RNA sequence: CCCGCUUAAUUCAUUCAGAUCUGUAAUAGAACUGUCAUUCAACCCCAAAAAUCUAGUGCUGAUAUAACCUUCACCAAUUAGGUUCAAAUAAGUGGUAAUGCGGGACAAAAGACUAUCGACAUUUGAUACACUAUUUAUCAAUGGAUGUCUUAUUUU
DNA sequence: GGGTTGGGGTTGGG
């Protein structure tokens, strides 16, 4: 119907892109939603209590601004009740950033 | 630490092996079409009873240890375990069974299982067992898987059986993955 | 002999005529309480004068069995052992339960009590059931267990719960017991004084 | 005739190819180096309100390369839903309409749409990494397996 | 009333079953659903296979299935995709019939065997029936209907849907039972008499070692108390030490002694088997004779086994009553024939509980619940009725005597010492090396065929003036990995053999396997000696000794080599038939099922992968049916390969390394092949059919050279041949004893039972010894060479008849065994000829007179037997019956109703549909008032029977009488009404009521049919 | 069904037809005008084709075909083989249920052919008429196989393996041995 | 016909296998020891019937030329004589069981019992416990039940 | 560590 593509990146990745839309993903910091990566944290748009109690890892679909702040369109969270694997999800998108497989997940 | 293998390998090792040989493996696999067609259960005295005395009106008394017994049932299930590579029937067995049923229902113990099914059985509910065995559909696990490469009836034929079933961990099935991957694009 | 046998079959005869067991009816019994009016001879050796005509029990039977088919009033056949005629010729103790769950039917508290092994009479009313014996010492012998010494308190089960009893009534409520016994036991004879006046 | 792991772009491109070029096999088969029936997807999926569609319930399969579009099947005898889809009624009332990732097998086939045999619910995130990562293998063993 | 008749429509059937709700063929169900309209157009093929499929709905689904008109029904999907997609649609369900052969796993189904209906489900009928229906439609009809569809002419196959054999299918107790079965065949002797020396009373011999060998006894569940189990071990002790107290050979000296010459015997026995040369013959007569004239008498054993209970076992154990009772009941059981048998109720319903002293209650139920006391304390003294049975009274049996029967005697039982069984043995296998077995060492067999195949064992029935052995083969090696038996092992090549069979009937002989052909062939040839014009008959009746061991192996697997009827390779599938019984249509409580009305048969076949014209390969049976009535069939995955190689050597191995053992010493057949097989009953018929064929020439053409009717038929042995003309007779007796002398076999006792007389010189056929009569006595039957009309032979006094009985009635389910027992010994052997083209009328009801009156005197047992226990204690008869004389109305009851439905089934025999009603009315009140007639004369002078049930049974023959009067008195009127137009055979019907007058009386009648 | 497969004996068959063939062959070709047996040898063009008898109606199931060189592929249990068929109309009369691919087959008939080859002989094997029975799907995974299309190296392979296969090997080779003796 | 007691003596024979002894012309005789057996015993072919049997009659006016009834063992077959929808007196055949001792007075139309028993005895319904052909208990209803005497003599 | 499927019933021809 209508292909909205959301790519994923890494946390410094979001410095090379600066404006597009793009998919990342994090676990909540605990103290204008705001999540820790990865110690370098990140700062929303979500209103932070809004979302409910039990969630703890959180994904969000949107686009970049200049740096450290994205406005989220998506918001998806589940109740991660396992400590959440980093360098097998940053192993993957570089994988998906190779060559040999970049015509898997993204057109061209 | 272990070394897994899908089921392909296993598939392909097995119809690559000599009369005799038995092999176990670990493989990431899930659960599916526990069959029903034949006899789910079967009976067996406490001290290793080979043959049990068949009697009427449900009278019973072993041979190994020659006392009249309180029968016991242990159940054997026949399923199927797959994974994105293959399908391999295997056939499961009082244990592991028990732990299934078991982890479907938490009420029925990991001793009463087998007397559960066979009481539903010939009382006349076979309805609730068949919603109790769809239930276990597409549930991962990891299993340990066994084939013995035997004979019967002078016929040759591979059997495979499950020897522990466990919970799944995709911490590490995940990392297992990644470094196969790694491997196969290095090469 | 020849008129031992005839002597035999004549005094036979004189005491098998229906007339004598009429005026007698001695031989009464032994007709009818005979399969098919079949009596055996066994029966005859026990007689008195039968023995005077002596002068082997199957030689005399086969002796007497000749001086009947030379007869015809009685008869025998195949030689056998029975004879027949040959027509029909015919003309200080009771106690009280208490605390019973009210309503409870007489058969819980009766078995209960019935499991002693011994008699008693038992009359339930809502709580009281007053029960008597028949015997003394059946008493004595059954509160050793009824009165259960390991509480040492009169309990009875009864429908899942827990019943008490008295081991001893009032003697004056004694006394007006044996004279209520006595009103249902002339109550009786009331009865069946109208059952002989109705007509 | 295998499940194969694979994305929303990757079922977009493969539909596509396929109503381009039907200069193929006379077979429901679609062609991505073999013959493939099955699929399996991890994705966003939310149900989406048709318009007088009595047997068919129209979803929707959102995903970080894409967004494609299954249908669901009802029992015909008793006019109601499957059980693997009550439960996602049942837990989507609960946490107040909060969709969630689901890991979903399901059979597509030529010109006719896309139904969807099952789905489970997943609440963790290490699932992801692995659907992405068994693409990539079967993908690679695949084509290995051409050559 | 509700008749049976011959034709009838599936769909007419299916509407009775209440359990379905809606029935109708496939044309009726698209057209309600408007998935199609009579104004479009249909090929007449596809209109056809919508006309004549069946299809069946527990219910009413027209709605569910109305055509929706939100999108129109064009398919993409091919045809496999969509069963596929509705068997994963059934998931866990476990029993349909396009469910055969296949395995669910996933969203995956995958097929592994041969279900011979697929065929039907991907043709192409179900492929424009998918169009007309659309997938998602198509889907749930395969589940929610039962579809039949038509492929014979009237046989349907079941291809989707619910299996119909699906719907022919606390605790109490259940007492043990007495071994009686194992005192029969014991071939061992010991040296000094008594119990073998497993038993328990010779075991290591304290009643330590006493609770050692009976700790299947000492710790039962009905024992309340260790006391009571200590106090019963007790008197196991005093009973094995009373048993060591005892001489057995006082005993037998006693009661059931040796003859007074048994020296003698011993002596001549030892003589015969001593002389190498071969001894005289009719000595050996005289000798068998002589053996057999001294079997124990039933009262001298029962005395014998009385007189070792009475001083073995305390009499306190089971009470001064209760061992009284015992000992009365133990004669009963000595005298019961061989597949009869006691239950332990015979003796506890007669017995008494408060008679055993030694009981206790742990809780005083004694006086409190009676009845669970009594329960309880039964539950003990059946335990210990059966100890004594099974423990005391069958190994003394079956050691110290033989038990069998006789050759002719039937079922009867026969009790002989020891040592003269062991000295029949001697001399039988004296008479047995001589001929055809050998004794053989373990050398010269083969070990490939030793380590494959089981042996046999020999078992030997005394015969007048001989034997007759047998060969079992029910044995099986468990070690060396042999699990089944050599029929097991032969079962495919019977399979095979059976359908060589199917063709032996006219191609290869004159051969006869059953009475359906046997009858036909009659038919045939009645109709052309009618077309004749019923000239006089001759025939001749003749059979060859000992067939089986005649045959030469060599000629058998030279004809076996070149067959042209024996393909090289068979495929055998099996499958399961549902057919019509005898049950009338109920016409229309409302709970009939399937069974009340079809017969569930399992069958297997062989079929071959040519072109053959029966194509079978679409079917997947051959059913041969006698009548247009339906029949259901659902095939199975359960396919096997058999090779004509295979068969070959099963022959060769059978033919020549065939040992038996008997008494741990092995002997080996040198000609013949072994009866007792399951494959020989063909074989023999095969090997000479070629051979009778080779010399039977003149037969095939003397029909039409001049003019010459004759038949000539054969079972495995026993010939007949009747003819017109008297030298075709001598003709074949010529030809035959040629072929006899050529091939090596003779004819049995030389007794050819003709019908004529010849001079026996001019043909070298002095050695024969010819028999004349008047009457063919072929097997079991009386053809009457006047009329040619048949019908069997029957016993006359009431001990002959009773010696083949065995009665075994339970308390259970009396109603329905009772009347099933009554159906089947009236419809026996009457059945088949019945044929009303074989019989005219009055041999029709001569034959129905004498089968019912020779069935009355079969069935008297029972009655007796039943009789034997009160009913009234039973409340599931005394509610229905009442609380006096129950028996008299219960038997009553079985009697009438089975009665009437042998009535039916007559009248279903003789006439078809097209006959009027009235006729088949009169003649069924005619059977009914015969076999009430039989039935009030036989038993109105018995006893039990004499003072209220014979009233009840002479009204019911009165009312019948009038009822038949009633009804030939209204078949004037009706007719004269002229509305009906009256064909041959109703005329025959009416000629055969008005000459024997049955308006007033059947006085007339019965001279003509009670003359024998 | 594996079972049902195996005790067909294909081998003997298969060496009853080839005897035959041969028998039949050097046979008719007695003559020996060797003008005419220099005619006969010429490069693709069969010398000989020996129909099947009618009693050799073996049953297979197929694993693989192939429209452009019209090959096919039989197994049944231990052994598979490779043969071909004479032409589209083969499959299309045979009326398979969905496709050729995982069915089951019975050969109704089918014919040796003999052709002459770079400096050697080589004997094909032709389907002629089949007929689908069922459907089987139960993937056998056959250690051993014959090619009636490789010439000699197409039975001789895996001949070590199995005496089946080594008396076929060795009758195939006598087979053409007297061939290339008789004409040349 | 019912109830209680009782019913006897050495071997009629010793297959198969093993180990001893005695004389020999091939045999014989003496005495001894182990013992169902592939843990199981049951022959096969073909053909006939098959309700989960509380579910089933035109529940039945006929042919005194008919149907019943009559015998001291018992039963099952053969002949004589009576009766009018049921009642009592016979005669030839064939088979089966047979030690002895002891007992077999209510027979009844009532009368008398104030003897008895709320512990009498039936009959029904209800409730328990049982059921494969149980010999019970309590309640209600009901009135009769029991032991003795009178119409009575071992030629019984 | 399991595995045709063990039956129940017993008439009449051979
Ligand atoms: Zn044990």
């Amino acid at each position: 119907q209508e292909q909205v593509m959301y790519p994923r990146i890494l946390f410094e990745q979001m410095a090379q892109f600066r404006g597009k839309k793009v998919t990342v993903v994090g676990n909540v910091c605990n103290e204008s939603l705001v999540i820790e990566f990865g110690q370098h944290v990140v700062i929303d748009n979500y209103r932070r209590v809004d979302l409910n109690n039990t969630t703890k890892f959180v994904e969000i679909r949107g686009v970049v601004l200049n740096q450290n702040i994205v406005s989220c369109e998506e918001l998806t969270e589940f109740e991660q009740k396992d400590p959440f694997d980093f360098d097998t999800y940053s192993k993957l998108i570089h994988l998906s950033q190779s060559d040999k497989l970049s015509s898997l997940f993204t057109d061209q | 630490q272990r070394i897994y293998s899908s089921i392909e390998e296993i598939i392909q090792q097995a119809q690559a092996s000599e009369i005799g040989q038995k092999k176990e493996f670990y493989v990431y696999g899930n659960l599916v079409s526990i069959q029903m067609k034949n006899k789910l259960y079967y009976y067996r005295c406490t001290c290793q009873g080979k043959s049990v005395l068949k009697y009427h009106g449900d009278s019973f008394f072993c041979e190994s240890c020659q006392q009249f017994i309180n029968p016991q049932v242990h159940l054997m299930l026949r399923a199927f375990v797959q994974d994105s590579t293959g399908t391999i029937p295997v056939m499961i067995f009082d244990q592991q069974s028990s732990q299934l049923i078991n982890q479907i229902d938490p009420s029925i113990h990991v001793q009463e299982a087998g007397q559960y099914v066979k009481n539903c059985i010939e009382n006349g509910q076979e309805e609730i067992i068949r919603q109790l065995f769809s239930k276990l559909d597409f549930a991962r696990f990891i299993f340990e898987i066994q084939f013995e490469n035997k004979e019967f009836n002078n016929e040759q034929e591979i059997a495979y059986k499950v020897l522990k079933i466990e919970k799944e961990n995709i911490k590490e099935e995940s990392k297992y993955l990644l470094k196969k991957l790694e491997h196969l694009i290095n090469n | 002999e020849l008129d031992i046998k005839e002597s035999l079959k004549l005094q036979m005869e004189y005491y098998f005529c229906d007339t004598n067991l009429t005026h007698d009816s001695y031989l009464r019994g032994i007709i009818s309480k005979s399969p098919k009016n079949c009596v055996d001879i066994k029966v005859f050796l026990k007689f008195n004068k039968i023995q005077q005509i002596l002068k082997s029990k199957k030689d005399l039977i086969h002796l007497i069995r000749d001086s009947l088919k030379e007869s015809k009033i009685l008869k025998v056949k195949m030689d056998s052992l029975k004879v027949k005629r040959r027509f029909p010729f015919n003309l200080n103790c009771l106690i009280k339960i208490i605390n019973i769950p009210q309503g409870t039917l007489k058969a819980e508290v009766v078995l209960a009590v019935r499991h002693l092994g011994y008699e008693f009479y038992c009359d339930y009313i809502d709580g009281q059931a007053m029960i008597r014996f028949q015997n003394s010492d059946e008493q004595r012998l059954a509160i050793q267990k009824l009165l259960n010494h390991n509480n040492n308190k009169l309990q009875i089960e009864i429908r899942g719960q827990i019943c008490d009893v008295i081991s001893t009534i009032p003697e004056d409520e004694e006394k007006n017991y044996w004279n209520y016994i006595k009103f249902k036991k002339n109550e009786f004879r009331k009865f069946f004084f109208m059952k002989k006046q109705q007509k | 005739q295998i499940t194969v792991p694979l994305n929303c772009f990757m079922i977009n491109q493969i539909v596509k190819a396929a109503k381009e070029n039907p200069q193929a096999h006379s077979g429901n088969h679609y062609e991505w180096y073999g013959a493939f029936e099955n699929a399996i997807i991890t994705a966003k999926f939310e149900f989406l309100q048709s318009i007088n569609d009595s047997p068919k319930i129209m979803g929707k399969l959102s995903d970080s390369t894409g967004c494609i579009e299954v249908v669901i099947q009802k029992s015909k005898m008793s006019d109601e839903l499957p059980e693997f889809v009550q439960a996602y009624e049942i837990e989507l009332q609960n946490n107040g309409n909060r969709h969630k990732y689901v890991r979903a097998m399901l059979k597509m086939r030529k010109n006719a749409q896309i139904q969807l045999l099952y789905f489970s619910i997943v609440n963790d995130a290490n699932e992801i990494s692995r659907h992405g990562l068994d693409l990539c293998l079967r993908y690679l063993q695949r084509k290995h397996g051409i050559e | 009333k509700q008749m049976l008749t011959r034709k009838e429509d599936l769909l007419t059937v299916l509407k009775q079953i209440s359990a379905l709700k809606y029935v109708s063929n496939l044309y009726e169900f698209l057209l309600a659903t408007e998935k199609i309209v009579q104004t479009s157009e249909l090929d007449t093929q596809f209109q056809e296979f919508l006309t004549t499929t069946i299809i069946a709905s527990e219910q009413n689904l027209v709605e569910n299935y109305k055509q929706k008109y939100n999108q129109p029904n064009f398919s993409q999907l091919t045809i496999k995709q969509v069963i596929d997609d509705s068997i994963i649609l059934l998931g866990n369900k476990q029993n349909y019939v396009q469910q055969i052969g296949t395995t669910t796993i996933g969203f995956y189904v995958e097929y592994e065997n041969i279900n011979l209906s697929r065929q039907t489900l991907y043709s192409s009928n179900f492929r424009n029936l998918l169009n007309i229906f659309g997938e998602e439609d198509f889907k749930y009809f395969l589940i929610d209907f039962l579809v039949f569809t038509k492929v014979e002419q009237n046989g349907y196959l079941q291809v989707a849907g619910v299996c119909l054999n699906q719907y022919f299918s606390e605790n109490q107790y259940i007492y043990p039972e007495i071994q009686r079965s194992q005192i029969f065949y014991c071939n061992h002797m010991g040296r000094e008499p008594g119990v073998f020396k497993s038993s328990f009373f010779n075991y290591s011999e304290p009643q330590t070692i006493i609770k050692k060998t009976l700790l299947k006894e000492y710790q039962s569940k009905n024992f309340s108390c260790q006391e009571e189990r200590d106090l019963f071990l007790e008197f196991t002790e005093k009973i094995v030490q009373n048993f060591h107290n005892i001489n057995f050979n006082y005993l037998l000296k006693k009661f059931c002694k040796l003859p007074e010459n048994y020296q003698s015997l011993k002596s001549q026995v030892k003589q015969i088997v001593q002389s190498e040369n071969k001894a005289n013959q009719q000595s050996c007569e005289n000798l068998f004779n002589s053996l057999y004239d001294t079997e124990i008498s039933y009262k001298q054993i029962t005395n014998f086994l009385r007189q070792i209970i009475q001083n073995c076992v305390p009499n306190q154990l089971l009470g001064k009553k209760n061992f009284k009772v015992f000992l009365e009941k133990l004669y009963e059981f000595v005298q019961m024939k061989r597949f009869e048998n006691q239950k332990v109720l015979d003796y506890i319903c007669f017995m008494d509980v408060f008679d055993v002293e030694w009981f206790v209650d742990l809780k005083n139920q004694k006086f409190t619940q009676k009845r669970k006391y009594i329960s309880d304390k039964r539950k003990i003294l059946g335990d210990l009725i059966v100890f004594i049975i099974n423990k005391i009274v069958i190994p003394v049996l079956r050691y110290n005597f033989y038990i069998t029967e006789k050759h002719k005697e039937g079922s009867q039982i026969f009790y002989y010492r020891k040592p003269i069984w062991k000295l029949v043995s001697k001399l039988t296998i004296v008479k047995l090396e001589e001929e055809n077995l050998e004794k053989v060492e373990e050398k010269l067999i083969p070990e490939d065929s030793f380590q494959k195949y089981p042996q046999g064992k020999l078992r030997i029935i005394p015969k007048k003036g001989s034997f007759r052995p047998i060969m079992t083969f029910l044995r099986k090696d468990k070690q060396k990995n042999i699990k089944l038996n050599l029929n097991q092992i032969l079962m495919d090549s019977q399979l095979v053999f059976r359908n060589l069979k199917d063709m032996l009937g006219q191609k290869i002989g004159y051969s006869v396997f059953d009475n359906k052909q046997i009858s036909e062939k009659f038919a045939q040839f009645i109709e052309k000696w009618k077309n004749k014009g019923r000239p006089q008959l001759y025939y001749v009746t003749l059979d060859i000794k000992k067939c089986y061991d005649s045959i030469d192996q060599m000629k058998l697997l030279n004809f076996f080599n070149q067959s042209d009827l024996i393909q090289d390779t068979y495929f055998i599938n099996k499958y399961l038939l549902f057919q019509r019984n005898k049950r009338p249509l109920l016409q229309i409580m409302d709970n009939i099922n399937f069974p009340y009305y079809f017969n569930l048969k399992e069958r297997q076949i062989a079929y071959s992968l040519y072109d053959d014209d029966d194509q079978i390969l679409q079917k997947g049976f051959k059913e041969i049916q006698s009548d247009d009535r339906p029949f259901i069939v659902i095939n199975q995955d359960k396919p096997r390969c058999i090779t004509k190689d295979i068969i070959h050597n099963h022959l060769k191995h059978i033919s020549q390394y065939n040992v038996i053992s008997f008494n741990k010493v092995k002997f080996r057949q040198k000609r013949g092949i072994p009866q007792g097989l399951n494959i020989s009953g063909v074989l023999c018929s095969f090997y000479f059919g070629k051979l009778e064929e080779e010399y039977t020439q003149f037969l095939k053409n003397a029909e039409q050279v001049n003019g010459s009717i004759n038949l000539l038929m054969r079972l495995t042995d026993d010939y007949l041949f009747i003819s017109d003309s008297q030298q075709n007779a001598l003709n074949l007796i010529v030809q035959l004893q040629n072929c006899a002398n050529n091939n090596g076999f003779m004819f049995n006792d030389q007794k050819i039972t003709t019908n004529f007389q010849f001079p026996q010189e001019d043909y070298n056929l002095e050695h024969f010894k010819i028999s004349v009569q008047n009457e063919c006595q072929w097997i079991g039957k009386s053809i009457d060479m006047n009329t040619l009309e048949i019908k069997s032979i029957q016993k006359q006094t009431q001990q002959e008849i009773n010696q083949t009985i065995n009665v075994a009635i339970s308390i259970k389910n009396l109603k329905s065994q009772l009347k099933n027992k009554l159906r089947s010994l009236f419809l026996n052997q009457l059945i088949d000829y019945f044929n009303p083209n074989i019989n005219s009328f009055e041999g029709l009801c001569r034959q129905l007179y004498h089968h019912s009156k020779a069935t009355v005197m079969k069935f008297y047992p029972f009655m007796t037997k039943l009789f034997q226990i009160d009913l009234k204690k039973s409340k599931q008869y005394s509610v229905q019956y009442g609380k006096e004389n129950t028996n008299e109305n219960f038997l009553k009851d079985i009697l009438y109703y089975t009665v009437e439905d042998v009535c039916k089934i007559l009248c279903y025999l003789q006439f078809e549909d097209e006959i009027n009603s009235n006729i088949k009315e009169i003649f069924k009140n005619l059977y009914s008032w015969i076999m009430w007639d039989i039935i009030v004369s036989y038993l109105k002078k018995k006893k039990q029977f004499k003072g209220y049930l014979n009233k009840l049974l002479q009204k019911i023959r009165k009312s019948r009488f009038f009822y038949l009067k009633e009804g030939c008195k209204s078949l004037q009127l009706i007719l004269s009404q002229q509305k009906y137009q009256l064909n041959k055979k109703e005329l025959e019907a009416i000629e055969f009521i008005d000459l024997n007058n049955l308006i007033q009386d059947i006085k007339t009648l019965i001279p003509k049919i009670s003359a024998k | 069904m594996k079972l049902l497969l195996q005790n067909q004996n294909i081998f003997q068959k298969l060496k009853n037809t080839l005897n035959g063939c041969i028998k039949k062959f050097y046979d008719t070709y007695q003559d020996l005008e060797q003008m005419q047996k220099f005619e006969m040898i010429v490069e693709d063009k069969l010398l000989f084709r020996y129909s099947c008898s009618q009693s050799e109606m073996f049953s297979a199931q197929i694993q693989a075909h192939y429209l452009e060189k019209r090959v096919l592929q039989l197994t049944d249990g231990n052994v598979k083989y490779i043969v071909n068929f004479r032409d589209k109309g083969v499959l299309d009369k045979a009326n398979f249920f969905d496709t050729p691919n995982n069915s089951l087959v019975i050969i109704r008939q089918w014919s040796y052919e003999i052709y002459y080859t770079k400096n050697t002989f080589q004997i094909n094997l032709v389907i002629d008429e089949m007929r689908c029975i069922d459907i089987i799907t139960t993937i056998f995974y056959c250690k051993l196989e014959l090619d009636f299309t490789q010439g000699i190296k197409g039975i001789s392979k895996s001949s070590s393996f199995s005496n089946q296969i080594y008396e076929y090997s060795a009758q195939y080779y006598k087979a053409i041995q007297l061939l290339k003796k008789l004409l040349i």
